[PDB]
């Protein structure tokens, strides 16, 4: 029925759907690809920070409709957050980085602890939900991905705002002693999702190089 | 054309001559070694290395678990310095990090994670090349002590590598867990690979090598994830000098 309704719409549109992934993969295999994308390895239909499917209708970007592409779409709607998560975990994965992120022990501690949490998130996914429907995967991971997206706005690429500040590779996000400044205002100015324990630990580890120097 | 092994042998000869003159005739540590006669065959990486011509099957045709096992074995051989079966140590010109080519037959996520590990494979290949190069007493005391500490850490890394190989063999491992297990270990491996490469390129020895190690452990300073290994290596390297 979904395919038939979409066929009617495509007949009236001139075939402007072209079924990006009309069906695939399965339950457990699509879950495996999505869990890989959430770990940070792009899925066999999903690239991280890149459209998973070549459909731009909400059947293929679709929590579900049973429509052609909609099986991919249920994954895709949550997937865009996971692709952002993956690029953010790459951003915070190494404790040292070029340009506005080189030097700084508090920056290395912050980036290492963020990579620690990214790794724990990635191991939680595709270890808790093996062979779970997309709906369960998305529901279970929503409360984690929202915190990840908040931290992605706080941190580097992996977000629709690169770093905190701006939305490009020139974000004001500090590093080093500049970061030991930056973080104090970012910590006061926002902690409103789930970062109170996490932000406390991050401030502690960022101050650990500052506290060392002092 | 000189390769990194030929360059290091010529450097060894010139450094022996230099210490011979600088010592005014005092004794130098010299021994017969066949390690240089076949370094690539002793778990290291030298210009001329590759993958495996005797272990080569289509990983794509192989099931996902079989592909994972084969890739884990090739990765662990690269992480011990020897070639893989689908991960091939590539030749190096001049002493640098040993690069490892991944067979393109691997799955996109699989090849992705193989490449992610490949940093570890290159680190271990360069580590074992430096280990077996400074293992012989021609360079300074600090150089030989550094080689000793580096080969100790490489042996511990290879114990871990064999445990991980067996766990993958039974199917109790994933690329994410492989990347996660040795994160401080891989940090230390990268740090010590950078230190070793700086030593090899600048042919540091004596207090030059000591200054290299001190700068290696001092450029970061404070707070640690893998600098414990570098500090231990620096202490052991400077033990004869100290």
């Amino acid at each position: 029925f979904c395919r038939l309704r979409q066929g009617e719409l495509q007949v009236l549109g001139g075939a402007l759907l072209q079924a990006p992934q009309p069906v695939l993969v399965k339950e457990s295999e699509l879950v495996k690809d999505t869990l890989n994308v959430l770990l940070g390895v792009v899925s066999a239909t999903f690239s991280l920070c890149q459209p998973a499917q070549a459909f731009t209708v909400k059947r293929g970007v679709h929590v579900s409709g049973a429509s052609p592409e909609s099986v991919s779409s249920l994954l895709s709607e949550v997937a865009e957050c996971g692709t952002h998560y993956a690029r953010l975990s790459d951003f915070s994965l190494q404790p040292v980085l070029d340009s506005s992120c080189s030097k700084g022990l508090v920056f290395q501690a912050f980036t290492s602890g963020l990579r620690r949490y990214l790794q724990y998130y990635r191991a939680c996914v595709l270890s808790t939900p093996p062979t779970l429907s997309l709906l369960t995967i998305g529901f279970l991971f929503k409360k984690l991905g929202r915190q990840l997206r908040y931290l992605a706005e706080l941190c580097g690429v992996g977000t629709a705002l690169p770093g905190t500040g701006g939305g490009e590779p020139r974000a004001a996000f500090p590093t080093g002693v500049r970061l030991l400044s930056y973080l104090y205002q970012e910590a006061l100015d926002n902690c409103s999702n789930e970062h109170y324990p996490v932000l406390l630990s991050l401030l502690k580890t960022s101050c650990e190089p500052y506290t060392r120097f002092i | 054309g000189p390769t990194w092994q030929q360059s290091l042998e010529l450097t060894r000869k010139m450094l022996r001559d230099k210490q011979s003159k600088k010592n005014s005739g005092q004794r130098l540590p010299v021994l017969p070694a066949w390690v240089y006669e076949r370094p690539a065959l002793l778990g290291d990486f030298l210009p001329g290395t590759g993958g495996s011509a005797d272990t080569a099957v289509p990983i794509g045709s192989l099931p996902l678990a079989s592909q994972e096992a084969a890739v884990v074995e090739d990765l662990l051989y690269v992480l011990v310095g020897v070639d893989g079966r689908y991960i091939s140590a590539q030749p190096l010109t001049g002493r640098q990090g040993r690069t490892f080519l991944v067979d393109p037959n691997l799955d996109l996520s699989i090849r992705e994670l193989v490449s992610r590990i490949l940093p570890v494979a290159a680190s271990y290949s360069t580590v074992t090349r430096f280990i077996e190069e400074k293992s012989s007493f021609e360079y300074g005391q600090v150089n030989h002590a550094l080689a000793a500490a580096m080969r100790t850490l490489v042996k511990e890394y290879l114990v871990l590598v064999t445990q991980l190989e067996q766990l993958q063999r039974q199917g109790l491992l994933s690329l994410q867990k492989l990347w996660f297990y040795i994160q401080p270990a891989m940090r230390s491996l990268d740090i010590l690979a950078s230190l070793a490469t700086s030593v090899d390129k600048g042919e540091c020895i004596g207090g030059a090598t000591l200054s290299l190690l001190h700068d290696r452990s001092f450029s970061y300073t404070g707070d640690s994830q893998a600098q414990e290994l570098c500090l231990h290596l620096t202490k052991a390297a400077s033990t004869p000098y100290f």
